[PDB]
């Protein structure tokens, strides 16, 4: 093709644009290039231009499609310099309604945020190079107490402001008015009654929660922030001397410094000048949006300035106090006045920067794969969904969005979600959205699959690999961070987590605070992000640390997709509801993408989103807009859309759409038939019996369903087990049992306990071998991996079996011929049914799905039997654990989303499985007979009480392990353990496992750890040990005895 | 000096801009929030302008426009008429130049034959005979459309066109001619939807459609109207002297002239752009390319000349 | 980073210039009497360079050229070889990059099968079988050439190709294969002259022709040689390991590889450019367009791969 | 100028090669035997003209553009084959070493024999440079003499048997691992572990990588002079890109590059000074001539 490159770059961007384009093209004018090129070369040039692109970069590429018709191919950089057709102007000449209030509050809280570091105890601890001694009181608490002292009890919201606005004021007698929690009589909390005016209370909450949320104990929630007490924020049991030491100020608070007092007076006068500012006091205090945006700015500014080197250009040069000491040497680094002034300056700069984030951040525009119409009648709902989203674009932008992608599995919902959220965007600017998969850990294979399905490169889509990590270093690293005096120096995001992005990171708007190659900067600069919901949960469920900044900025600057959102455990639902509420709070548009969404969960999530959107509309946009959420419904058959301002009309619309979808679902031909199997009731015997039965069962299923070509019969099957240790035991039992009779069996073990690179390799092989279609035998038998395995043996019959944990239900597009499934929950049954013959058409009528009568946890005699995963609890018990009673027999004829989408009536919550699931979901999410709505009905967002009462991913405390090669010898591998930024050595906890092979049974779809490790290290151009520590983690529960490891079976717990 | 009006390639659809004269140049201004951008309009190569929603023009700019014979029309945004006078709609309010003095032969022929109803139905039949021929030509006997993904069922198109011609030959009056035109347009829509594997297409009226095909058809109607108005003004014939669409549409000669190319070049390109995921600008440029390559303006001029000559 | 060597579009023939590095950029300088003009060379998009009469290169420029895998050849001006060693002529003195490390499988296959005379005549026959197929393809079963004025007599081309293939099947040794290739080339020249109504064409040797067809053929031979040298270097096979033209030409594998596209794409374009009154630059650009559109470099690489694989 | 008189090669630096009067004359801002064996190697600040190339072409003079001092070899003319099957009619001198290299290469036994010969030559060079010549030691590279001899003897006693290419590779790796520690002890640089992929920041690692680059360039020059392609490796795997270059360079890699790198790290010299010292040492030991002779001997002693 012939392309024409035109550059509108300026200043430093022009030099780099010339340097890059002079190598790919010939000049035609002063800023015009032109060359013949190929598609691959054009993509290479575009990616090179996008990698090193500043804010001034502006390059347009034209193309000649049809005579007298040029076509703009793409624009790299600032797209405002060209019109839609790519022309240039002949001459250029010269909505936040609460930005100023947030800026003033943030600056004032920054000035008063570390005023408690003037304590003699804190100064001594900073200067104490010897053995560290834990401070009795947290510096935030004494800062708040000093604010209370300065403001004076009962003082009006104007008196203290005017007093601080008087520069000619050095009345340190206000220190005598201070209280002391160390002193007896239990002084009242600074928030109770009238100890603080309604505004100083807001500033005090900002001060006291600039390192951690005031999580305490215990109507109390609705009265926040009043019930905050000294015991709520830190505090330790110490002798009276230590407690008293935190209150004496020998060198005086930073009030004598001229610059500090001048800036404080300037801020106070600016606040007083503001019309009506001192009137919204109670409104601002309880406003989640204002408080949380102010706290984000304050915390990010503090995190940035706590790492900067000492500056003698601001603050008293010979001030006696100090704020922190450099961790490298321990010498004092920053004076308290300089620290406070810098934190305030950066707070003001960030408050100014934030409104520009909707135009300064990279976006994805002009994509044709999202607008191109389809040619096959199968994928013709992806166009109805796109048209429905485009019909709503303007109303969605004006009022909000709550979409529901209820299309059945195998229909290609990822491209549909991408197209919907791209349609909702303004065509001139582009789209920015996140894909939050409902998985515990995202492998690189799933991210690459997302890139392939959406047709996006790594210059447009980033992947946040790995999973979120619960606080482990909270005891060790926090000690050093507090000793150095900079407790806000921990990274905004975790350490092992890596963002796989290769796009514009040069001149990002938030480069100054986030960094340049830091994982927060890549997380924010990526137009489209592929992460997990556990990565975005720290936005709303972060109690101690700055983990809430990057997810929150992503939420404010992007849309949201919740893939497989119902896969979350029932106990983790309130966290998801909070996340949806905050997504609606900061202006994001949420699209739920699941095929088995029950009505109760959808209603609760919609209520959360509407509640958040009301407060967002109260702060951003034209005032007076009515909260009419533009709800939309998408499915494989049609797409609707309507506005709803209450959960009363949205429920009716959802019920109508569900009824229509069920009516259209009934007429579908059957492609899956389920048969109940009764099993004969420790591990080495039960697993052996199961392996004995699953020989005849697999033989019967293969005989019923298979593929025939040249007299050779191959069939792909799946066996899903609830837990991993029983899965490994059953794998051993099958392996040391052999083929049933002349039926050569290839087994693949796939669970979540393998090394992440190993797991990704297994997924890569299974996603390439299990892609099927109608009448594909000729290509199926010609596939290399299949070819070698078939030719090696002489048996005409082959059984390619996959033994998988519940990790194979999400993100796996596999077409099996048959499946043997243990019962955990109806959603699992539906998802695994949606995978046997999911790509092929034509059913023989014979049973292809086999369900065991009872799960392993019931054979062992444990009660409740449906738990982890499951819904059965002692509070909601089941009268039976046999599938012959919990399931309606009419369901086995045709299994689809119908039992899950609709709510049966009357509810029998102790005899039917789906009835139990619906009863629990409607009991927790809505109400029925510590409620979720308290997150937005009461000011509970001001404390971490809800996050502790209803925790997320609670229970097991996993530890990170890896098979790290020895530093001296690469061949030798060591079982390590991430303890605190340092991989210890734990060879004593690992032992080899011996596997016995029966007649005619080998293993397929496996990988060697060493070969995969070296291959991925070479691919990523990283050190081999660094690659092992970055992408080879395994999370295992702490066991005293240890584990037994085999490459084909993963780590099995040993006792 | 400017190009001959029949040899001009550009056509401009403008929105949310301010058309004015800046330093002797006709330019339109778009507000970029903190800046105003001035974009030049090549008046010496533009047949006509179309000012959509949120546009405005000044007397100086309109004077320089009506000095190179550039027509100006006030259309409506999103494929919507200017307004809807009860049961009828007007799409473009044309501002034809009046200082330019146009040829005075075709106008005399038109006014001479126009006031006889039989001689005006003869003209409508001759107008439809060229529309059918050009439909046949473009859809079948030209390769450019086929090489871009248009694969029409030759037999079905042939039988449809033959039936339309047979109905035309036995047309008693204007109403049956209009009914036959509507039937042919609907069958052509179905055939074009099938040819580009577009799926199931149902034509929406008054710009109420949501699928790309309906929007692109409604947009391309404006380009057809602009070219037809240019041709009628160039020949000196007033817009009001219609032969077919004079019963319900003001300035019906524009619609009658535009019908010649509406179903032969706009229709395939609408579906081709829809299948390709094109935006409105890309579809507009593709349609302009199709019209310039096929010399649609010259065809309109020659057809008007032939009808006027055969009228005598 | 630079484009893959098989996905590069440009090719440069330079004359009366000075190739040097100016500010980190590879550029050539032309003296305009009172000024010197520096022109940039897109090394990241150029397959190879050709330096004709009055050129010169420096060590820095050659270092930057042999770092993106850009081959450099010293041809002769006016379609003339570099020199003539008595009865044989050498046209290009190739400077293949040596710091780049090339794949090591096809080279082993070539060196394994290359030293057997029978196994090397089998390779020559397989090379000619692809040349005939591509001649057929380009001349007959492609419309781009026909839409540009190339109207070959289908029956005559078919019978000529059939006779050439029949002679190939009964080839006893290399000499008869060369004779058959020469006969086919002469008959193809006659057919191409007739097809473009060029008149009476008689092929001139050693760049002695005066009519545009002879000059354009002599020039396009250089583009074919450049592409063939690029392909052979990319696969890692040395230029010297020839299969057909090793008896009289140094680095004969380049000529053997270039023969695949010399008679199928260069030949029609030479007469098309002559008939159009093109200069050498226009013919060069047209030939580069033809090669890029037909993916000639990919065809050469794939044919070399197929010959190497079938050799085993 | 005569880089390798055993192969008749010449190095031209800071001069413009042009033709005036029908004879090439190198007008520096020289009397060279222009014949079938001339093989010029243009260097820094040298420019050639088309007429110069023509007159160097009708003389059999292969021309290559090498870096500063001789390495790396950016691009060079391609050597032809003297096989009787082909009939190259020119003033060139086609080589006949590719024929023997192909004739012995495909049999794994002779390949292994040649690889063991390579390793023997490598070890002999180590023992000669480290012990027999004290110039490096006198320069400040005092060694543990006996320890180096013991290590060389162990390496030879391991390489003299244990067939299979992986065994030879493991033996070479062990020899290099011991040799690096011995050199570190000799120069007293302290503890040092080589950083693979050239990611080290210590002076030793970067100097070692620079020396690796120089040796690879020299090996490319030697193979181009002989005419053997880089693919036909003898030590490395058949799938390793440029295996023969690495195998040839390994002969002089550990013998010369390691001591000079450690001494330059001790002295704290700049990268340019270290590179100049390396080039001077390589010139002293006739490294290029040694690699050419070793390849020729390996080819001849396997027929």
């Amino acid at each position: 093709m012939n392309i024409l490159l035109v550059s509108q770059c300026e200043k430093r961007a022009l030099s780099e644009t010339r340097r890059i384009l002079d190598q790919f093209a010939e000049r035609r004018g002063e800023r015009t290039w032109q060359t013949p090129i190929t598609q691959a070369g054009l993509d290479t040039l575009r990616r090179l231009l996008k990698k090193s692109a500043r804010r001034n970069t502006a390059v347009a590429c034209h193309w000649i499609r049809g005579r007298d018709h040029s076509e703009l191919l793409w624009i790299v950089g600032d797209a405002s310099r060209f019109n839609a057709q790519g022309a240039v102007p002949t001459n250029r000449t010269c909505d936040w309604h609460s930005a100023e209030d947030i800026r003033l509050l943030t600056v004032m809280a920054a000035l008063f945020h570390d005023i408690g570091k003037a304590s003699q105890a804190f100064q001594a601890k900073l200067r104490n190079r010897g053995k560290p001694m834990a401070d009795a009181y947290r510096h935030e608490w004494v800062s708040l107490r000093l604010f209370e002292a300065f403001v004076g009890p009962g003082s009006s919201d104007e008196d203290w402001l005017r007093r601080l606005a008087d520069k000619r004021e050095t009345g340190d007698a206000w220190l005598s008015q201070l209280a002391r929690d160390d002193r007896q009589s239990a002084p009242p909390g600074p928030f109770q009654k009238s100890r603080l005016p309604p505004l100083a209370q807001a500033v005090g909450w900002l001060i006291v929660s600039h390192h951690r949320l005031p999580n305490g104990d215990h109507a109390s929630l609705a009265r926040l922030p009043a019930p905050i007490q000294s015991q709520w924020c830190g505090a330790r049991d110490a002798d009276a001397k230590e407690k008293a030491a935190c209150w004496q100020f020998p060198h005086g608070l930073p009030f004598a410094s001229a610059h500090w007092r001048a800036r404080t007076a300037l801020c106070a006068q600016s606040m007083l000048e503001r019309p009506g500012l001192l009137a919204r006091g109670p409104a601002l205090l309880h406003d989640s949006y204002v408080m949380h945006v102010s706290r984000l700015i304050l915390m990010l500014a503090d995190h940035h300035y706590s790492s900067l080197p000492a500056d003698s250009r601001l603050g008293d040069p010979n001030f006696p106090l100090h704020a922190n000491t450099d961790r490298d040497s321990g010498k004092l680094k920053q004076r308290l006045d300089e620290h406070l002034l810098g934190v305030a300056l950066h707070s003001r700069k960030l408050a100014g920067t934030l409104p520009r984030l909707e135009r300064q951040l990279p976006r994805l525009a002009r994509h044709k794969g999202f607008t191109r119409r389809v040619e096959q009648p199968r994928f013709r709902w992806q166009d109805k969904a796109y048209d429905c989203a485009m019909a709503c674009r303007e109303q969605a932008m004006e009022h909000g969005f709550f979409g529901l992608n209820l299309a059945s599995t195998g229909c290609g919902k990822t491209l549909a979600n991408g197209r919907i959220l791209y349609a909702l965007a303004d065509p001139q600017r582009g789209a920015r959205f996140s894909i939050a998969l409902g998985l515990r850990s995202l492998t690189l294979q799933t991210g690459q699959a997302y890139r392939e399905r959406l047709g996006l490169g790594d210059d447009d889509l980033a992947i946040l690999v790995g999973g979120s990590a619960a606080r482990e270093l909270f005891e060790k690293q926090q000690e050093r961070l507090e000793r150095s005096g900079s407790e806000s120096a921990q990274e905004l995001l975790a350490e092992n987590s890596h963002v796989h992005f290769a796009g514009t990171l040069e001149d990002g708007p938030l480069r100054e605070w986030l960094g340049r190659n830091s994982a927060g900067n890549r997380l924010l600069q990526a137009p489209i992000l592929a992460c997990t919901i556990d990565h975005l949960m720290p936005a709303s469920e972060s109690l101690r640390g700055g983990h809430q900044i990057a997810p929150l900025l992503r939420l404010m600057t992007s849309d949201l997709v919740l893939d497989e959102v119902d896969d979350f455990d029932i106990d983790d639902l309130p966290a998801l509801s909070r996340l949806v509420h905050w997504a609606g709070l900061f202006g994001s548009r949420v699209l739920l993408s699941s095929a088995t969404l029950p009505p109760a969960l959808v209603q609760g999530l919609f209520e959360a989103y509407r509640s958040g959107r009301e407060i967002f509309q109260r702060h951003r946009g034209a005032p007076g807009r009515a909260t009419e959420i533009r709800c939309a419904w998408f499915d494989e058959f049609s797409s609707q859309s309507s506005a709803h301002g209450a959960v009363t009309s949205f429920s009716e619309a959802h019920a109508t759409f569900v009824a229509q979808r069920l009516a259209k679902l009934e007429q579908l031909p059957p492609r899956r038939q389920a048969q109940l199997c009764t099993v004969h009731a420790a591990r080495p015997a039960l697993c052996r019996e199961l392996a004995g039965q699953m020989n005849t069962w697999m033989a019967d299923l293969h005989r019923c369903h298979h593929t025939e070509h040249q007299g050779r019969r191959i069939s792909f099957g799946l066996l899903r087990l609830a837990n991993i240790e029983p899965l490994i035991e059953l794998a051993q039992a099958i392996l040391a049992q052999g083929a049933p009779e002349g039926l050569h069996v290839h087994l693949c073990v796939y669970h979540s306990r393998h090394p992440l690179l190993v797991r990704s390799a297994i997924e890569r092989q299974l996603d390439e071998l299990l892609k099927r279609s109608d009448d594909d035998a000729a290509a199926l038998f010609a596939r290399p991996t299949l070819a070698k395995a078939l030719q090696a043996s002489t048996e005409r019959d082959h059984l390619f079996v996959v033994l998988a944990s519940p990790v194979a239900e999400v993100g796996r597009d596999h077409d099996y011929d048959w499946a043997i499934v243990e019962p955990s929950s109806m959603r699992s049954i539906i998802q695994l049914a949606g995978r046997i013959r999911r790509h092929r058409s034509g059913f023989s009528g014979e049973a292809n799905l086999y369900l065991l009568s009872r799960n392993i946890r019931s054979l062992e005699g444990q009660n409740p039997a449906f738990q982890r995963p499951g819904f059965e609890t002692p509070d909601f018990p089941l009268d039976s654990h046999d599938l012959h009673d919990l399931l309606d027999p009419a369901l086995l004829a045709r299994i689809d989303a119908s039992p899950r989408i609709v709510e049966p009536f009357p509810l029998f919550p102790r005899s039917r499985l789906v009835d139990l699931e619906h009863r629990r979901l409607r009991a927790l999410m809505l109400a029925d007979d510590l409620g979720v709505p308290l997150w937005w009905q009461t000011p509970a967002s001001l404390s971490g009480a809800l996050q502790t009462s209803q925790p997320f991913r609670a229970g097991a405390k996993e530890r990170c392990y890896a098979l790290l090669p020895d530093e001296d010898d690469e061949e030798r591998l060591h079982f390590s353990r991430y303890e605190e930024g340092t991989w210890s050595n734990q060879d004593n906890l690992l032992r080899n496992l011996d596997l016995t092979y029966g007649p005619r049974i080998q293993t397929w779809g496996t990988v060697n750890y060493r070969e995969e490790l070296v291959a991925m290290a070479g691919r990523e151009d990283l050190d081999l040990r660094q690659c092992a520590m970055r992408y080879g983690e395994v999370r295992l529960r702490e066991n005293t005895q240890g584990w037994s490891y085999h490459p084909y079976l993963g780590f099995k717990k040993y006792n | 000096k400017t190009i001959l009006h029949s040899k001009r390639a550009n056509l401009y659809y403008l929105q949310h801009c301010r058309v004015l004269v800046n330093g002797g140049r006709v330019e339109y201004v778009t507000d970029e929030g903190r800046h105003s951008h001035y974009w030049n309009i090549p008046i010496a190569n533009t047949t006509s302008l179309l000012l959509g929603t949120g546009t405005s023009i000044t007397q100086a700019a309109m004077r320089e426009l009506a000095r190179a014979g550039v027509l100006v029309g006030f259309c409506g945004g999103g494929g919507t008429p200017l307004f809807s006078a009860n049961e009828v709609d007007v799409e473009v309010s044309w501002l034809t130049p009046q200082s330019e003095y146009r040829p005075t032969e075709y106008l005399q022929r038109w006014v001479g034959f126009w006031f006889d109803e039989e001689k005006r139905l003869v003209a409508a039949r001759h107008f439809q005979r060229a529309r059918l021929e050009r439909i046949r030509h473009s859809w079948l006997e030209d390769r450019v459309l086929r090489d871009a993904g248009f694969a029409v069922d030759a037999t079905a198109l042939a039988v449809a066109v033959e039936d339309s011609a047979r109905a035309l030959e036995q047309a008693p009056n204007h109403e049956h001619l209009l009914t036959e035109e509507a039937r042919l347009s609907k069958r052509l829509f179905k055939l074009a939807a099938q040819a580009t594997r577009y799926g199931e297409f149902v034509r929406a009226k008054r710009g109420s459609g949501g699928d790309p095909a309906n929007r692109f058809l409604d947009h391309g109607n404006y380009l057809a109207y602009g070219l037809a108005a240019t041709a009628t003004w160039v020949l000196g014939i007033p817009h009001g002297l219609a032969v077919l669409h004079g019963k319900t549409r003001r300035g019906g000669l524009v619609f009658d002239v535009a019908d010649l190319i509406k179903d032969s070049l706009i229709l395939p390109q609408a579906f081709l752009s829809a299948m390709r995921g094109d935006e409105e600008q890309d579809f507009r440029q593709a349609c302009l390319d199709n019209l310039s390559r096929a010399q649609a303006l010259d065809f309109m001029i020659d057809t008007l000349k032939d009808v006027a000559q055969r009228s005598t």
